[PDB]
């Protein structure tokens, strides 16, 4: 389904309201669900809570009629950044098997933090199958945007890189990988590559050469 | 105390019966409500189907026609039957255990009441594919190295997604990163697992990096040294 | 005329005092001009100010004699940059052709903003003219200062480079442009030229060959 | 309701009669003051002179031996007559609405009050030059592109400052963006404008560029693509 | 001796708890020792302080016993960057020989400062004895960590770099000296020599070339 | 009003009698008390002895064995001479006035008072490096330069340290920079040293480096120039 954005500062309090409003009594679940990666339940009841969930997750409760069923996230990390789902149930409409749209909660103030690239040459086995391809590891980076750039000794190179979208780790940072494929003659016969990975304002590059 | 794991083939041909599994650890089965839940990429998540701890089954309309949920009170397991599928079929399925709610609003002799499902404790997922081409076991490559320095492992040529990366068969754990993969224009992936260990230990703490392609049945291992 | 600077920090109230003070009674004129712009007449009398001003913009009335005439402007933005002059009037001198002074106001603790390069190989049209120029251009950098430095393959190159120095944009931030220009033999016999933009602490490359 | 529209050569030769003109748009001349102002680079704003509602005229002594400023009310022109130019003579001359106020300080009686001019609406500007050198219209070259997208269009080898640019005859209007222009050490000046647009409009949006160098009637168009 | 460190941020107290806790009626004496220069002799009786130390070191006296002793640095500043020493009589130990520990007091929350770099070219004397090197001389920067790289044209040069751990100047700010020893024909037979200066997230480059 | 000044060879041979000397500027020598302290890489500050105002002595008995402080009154030295020098009798020797303080926790009658001595004024500090490797005066090289620039003096290959550098013998001070040694493989120091000038300075303002290696007595100048 579609996906509704919300922006809420580091430290502040977010206030998810959910997609569809309920027409009678309801019972309202909340879902919290980072892509690849199991949904956890925040709140079951209107209100109720399961264990392993912290006090700063808050529902609204059904006591009069007409109150908008929101979630509420005080204190926002940057951990808090997941989808967040309004499974919603009311006495008026039927059997709810839609969980909703989807609101994505995104963190801002959070701290820049550089890249750690890590280059490798083709290995030996690789060149033996007479095969060769560059590996740029970056990784440890915020806000996750970086931009690649390969060059054969001083010349750009643009054929045959694959790049991937970066990817938030377990530490909140993110990460990606480059691929250059190359034949490895084309790896004997220049002297050495290098990688680019500009991040924010600045560039950093590591490079390689077959000695 | 109760603990959910999924299993399925990974890569199902189109129009074909679609088949997995799921295990309850801890817990019985034949006493509470189980759902499975799927995610396909940019789609949100949907709610598939559940059964009852009397072994009743209620299919969500998007898919009734043609998914079929059971259940194994021998042992705690529940599997989930999806034929026709098509491309849009493949997600991570999910498996979790459903409690059953009683919102009381009016009076419940006159059936003023309703009954909400909702899933507490749920599984890991199980990425499934579905493509016609066939699969294929990766092809791994060591990245020896050269405060501290950093090895590789390079595995390539895969299909389809996941594949599980452990150092030293589980042993080495401190500075793992394995990265995520990389479809490339061929149509197969292509993974990278790197270890930072101090300097010294090159020699000769040994480094051995284990692969593990599931959908071929085809594990390997590989060493890394200067 | 000579110019005297200001620095007032971002949201504060900063404090013009006039050029030149009075013998007499007074009547002052503020006026708002940055260069390459008609001016913007702030305050005509000594403190009637026109429409189109804000109330921030403020002058000091003439009550009693020996109260200096200062423009005071609460609540500075980067938009406030510019020369303030204080056409000064008074019933004891004579006729004020002079505008006076300039106070150069900058507005400090800016946010930081890196550039964005962007690089063009010589056209076809050009080459075809038996000339080949490579323009390298930069925008929407903040604070207004970068270095560029062009680079044949790896070897530098400044014999032939032509810089603007920097340029405030509508934005707020600042634009400059490079242009090297060489022979369209020196186009093909090399393989790539490079424009190294260096802003702040970070640099920032753009290359092109001719392919 | 009232705006204000210099108009000049742009070009002058030393020791020659410089002249502009200014159109008032929306109110009357007649009625109001009206100043003419320059600014040099380097040095501040300055006064030239002004003239009155009944044409009355006083200048700056310093360029008043050499300043005739003028006015024509079968329309809303007044104009501008400086001659024996030189090289410091070059700047923005703009043109701007002349107020007057009577600050009265004792007794009216008395003489006891001062008249102060001041300027409430202005104009935009006329750039003019002092040089022996001679005008040359641009050479306009297309920088076709290759998220987004970005195409440019070269002006260079002109003289004198300045010229517009605007894109598909004024149609074309957002993300566009003309750099400051380049005084080589030939002695002629190159510009350079670039629009940012969606890379899918590369097929097939016309983008013409055009450009117009007043000071050598040389008005030229150019489009772009890959 | 073993070194403590300590980290306070930039205008906080500093509490420097000695290391030694004394049996007796005590006479502590506070040393202030930032290596390569002099000690600075903060406080000699157990809170009598020098002339040319401002008010804001503080020690605790000996009043009754148990108070342990501490020095008190209100307002710390980057010019408190030192080691301090703790040297402890008292009534009941025997001479006090030994200074003690050393307590490593780093001020967070300093500003980042980017580096100086500036970059040499063999000279011609040098060249004349038949030997050459590029020195990369680089200040300024804050933090004290920066990573050199040199490059012969493009392709990366390891071999003869020597570089200096960086070292605080007057200004708290760090400088670092990099030397590049080079057979004058591989400085005649290569095209140009750079230097590349990774501090915090950017890398600056200066280059060179026989001309 | 006082001031100390240590001295010493700088270099001295594995086994063999170090020995190095303080003057006192302003003051007395023989009404205060006088401590040796020295600092090795790593190893934190270490007292060594003091003498008294009577010139009586008292060793740290770390290195009792082979301490001998002395004294001489004629001017305002007080010497130190350590014999059996190892490799980790390498340090800054530093040279400071000790001040007595005397202590009082119970009655003076029965001796409840101790001693302890302060050093509130200190020296500079004298580098001392033992090796069996010999002296080597350096070599200078010119660094011509070409808002503002910058040139350099190159001084390469020296041992042991340090090596003091003043540009115009001492007139030059505004934005000299001269920068920390380097231990090269071959076991001999390099330094560099750097001014920033304005540039229109180039012409023709002489700029003079000035070098002195006290361990070889190898003064040496030079001068920059494009």
């Amino acid at each position: 389904s579609y996906v509704r954005p919300l922006s809420v500062a580091l430290g502040e309090t977010a206030s998810i309201s959910c997609g569809r409003q309920a027409l009678g009594s309801r019972a309202v679940q909340w879902y919290q669900h980072r892509p690849g990666q199991a949904p956890i339940l925040l709140i079951y009841n209107n209100q109720d809570r399961p264990s392993g969930i912290p006090e700063r997750f808050s529902g609204t409760p059904d006591i009069n009629f007409g109150t908008r069923a929101t979630l509420t996230i005080s204190g926002v990390e940057a951990g808090d950044e997941a989808d967040y789902y309004c499974h919603m149930w009311d006495s008026r409409s039927g059997f709810s098997w839609s969980f909703g749209g989807a609101t994505r909660l995104t963190v801002l103030g959070q701290p820049k933090a550089a890249p750690s690239v890590t280059l490798f040459p083709p290995s030996s086995e690789e060149l033996q199958a007479n095969k060769a391809t560059l590996v740029c590891l970056i990784s440890d980076f915020y806000p996750g945007a970086v931009t690649v750039a390969w060059k054969a000794d001083s010349s750009p190179v643009k054929a045959g890189v694959e790049t991937t979208t970066p990817s938030k780790q377990s530490n909140n940072k993110y990460a990606a990988s480059s691929y250059l494929s190359l034949t490895p003659m084309q790896w004997k016969m220049h002297k050495s590559y290098s990688c680019q990975v500009t991040h924010e304002g600045s560039t950093v590059e590591k490079t390689v050469a077959p000695t | 105390q109760v603990q959910l794991q999924e299993s399925g083939p990974g890569l199902v041909k189109p129009s074909e019966t679609l088949s997995l599994t799921c295990t309850v650890s801890g817990g019985s089965i034949s006493n509470y409500y189980w759902s499975w839940i799927r995610q396909s990429p940019g789609k949100g998540l949907e709610w598939i189907g559940y059964i009852s701890d009397s072994e009743s089954t209620n299919y969500n309309p998007s898919l009734k026609s043609r998914v079929i949920i059971s259940v194994d009170t021998s042992k705690n397991q529940l599997s989930l039957k999806l034929n026709s599928v098509t491309a849009a079929d493949s997600a991570i399925y999910y498996c979790a255990r459903a409690q059953q709610g009683k919102r009381i609003y009016g009076m419940v002799s006159f059936g003023e009441f309703f009954y909400y499902y909702y899933m507490d404790v749920w599984g890991k997922g199980t990425t499934v594919t579905v493509s016609s081409a066939s699969t294929k076991g990766p092809s791994v490559f060591p990245l020896a190295p050269s405060g501290t320095a950093a090895l590789g492992c390079l595995v390539k040529d895969y299909f389809p997604e996941p594949v599980t990366v452990s150092w030293n068969s589980g042993a080495l754990t401190s500075g793992v990163h394995t990265f995520p993969a990389v479809l490339q224009s061929s149509g197969l992936y292509s993974l990278s697992s790197v270890v930072t260990v101090p300097s010294s230990s090159l020699g000769t703490q040994t480094y051995i990096c284990n692969v593990n392609h599931k959908p071929s049945n085809t594990k390997v291992d590989k060493k890394v040294e200067p």
